[PDB]
This record gives C-alpha cells, sequence and structure tokens, in this order.
C-alpha cells in the first residue's frame, strides 16, 4: 500500500512512513539506501524489485 | 572628482566580491556550524 502513513517491515528494515513510487536507480545488489546522516529513506521491496 | 571616486569605489567593491568567494566567510560558517550541530545531533541516534 502507497501514499498512506503505514508501518513496514522489508526483509527486517522496520520503520513507519509514507511510501512513494521514487525515481533513484540502485545497483542490482543494494536492498535498502540511506541519507547524508545515516537514515533509512528508500527501500526496494524484495518482490517487486 | 569626488563624486568620480566614490563611483570608482563602489565599483571596485562589487568587483571585489564577486571575484573573492572569501569575503562572506563570516556568515558561511554559522550556516555550517548550525547544519553540522544539526547533523551530529541525527547521526548521534544510531549509537547504542
Ligand atoms: C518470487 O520472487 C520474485 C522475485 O522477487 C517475484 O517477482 C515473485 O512475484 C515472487 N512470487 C510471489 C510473490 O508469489
Amino acid at each position: 500500500v502507497k501514499n498512506k502513513c503505514v508501518n513496514f517491515n522489508f526483509n527486517g528494515l522496520t520503520g513507519t512512513g509514507v511510501l512513494t513510487e521514487s525515481n533513484k536507480k540502485f545497483l542490482p545488489f543494494q536492498q535498502f539506501g540511506r541519507d547524508i546522516a545515516d537514515t533509512t529513506d528508500a527501500v526496494r521491496d524484495p518482490q517487486t524489485l | 572628482l569626488i563624486a568620480n571616486q566614490f563611483n570608482s569605489a563602489i565599483g571596485k567593491i562589487q568587483d571585489s566580491l564577486s571575484s573573492t568567494p572569501s569575503a562572506l566567510g563570516k556568515l558561511q560558517d554559522v550556516v555550517n556550524q548550525n547544519a553540522q550541530a544539526l547533523n551530529t545531533l541525527v547521526k548521534q541516534l544510531s549509537s547504542n
């Protein structure tokens, strides 16, 4: 579910927030991204990549 | 003569401000200090 404030548990990465479609381009081995201050800001879905 | 000197001084002041990326360091230091303090405060959350 997207565009809503909902909890998530993505491959052990747990958190609360709103999930939106992003324009970033992970390499095909990375699972989730981080910000400058080591804050989770993007996640690759394990079933849709 | 005084008017010409005044105009030349103003022009030189603008040129000095434009062609020197170190004149405004006093405000840049404050901005950097605030941003770095916020960054350190946020990064402190990742410590056990
Ligand atoms: C199994 O994994 C692939 C790769 O993530 C995914 O495309 C597929 O939908 C999965 N099968 C499911 C969720 O039934």
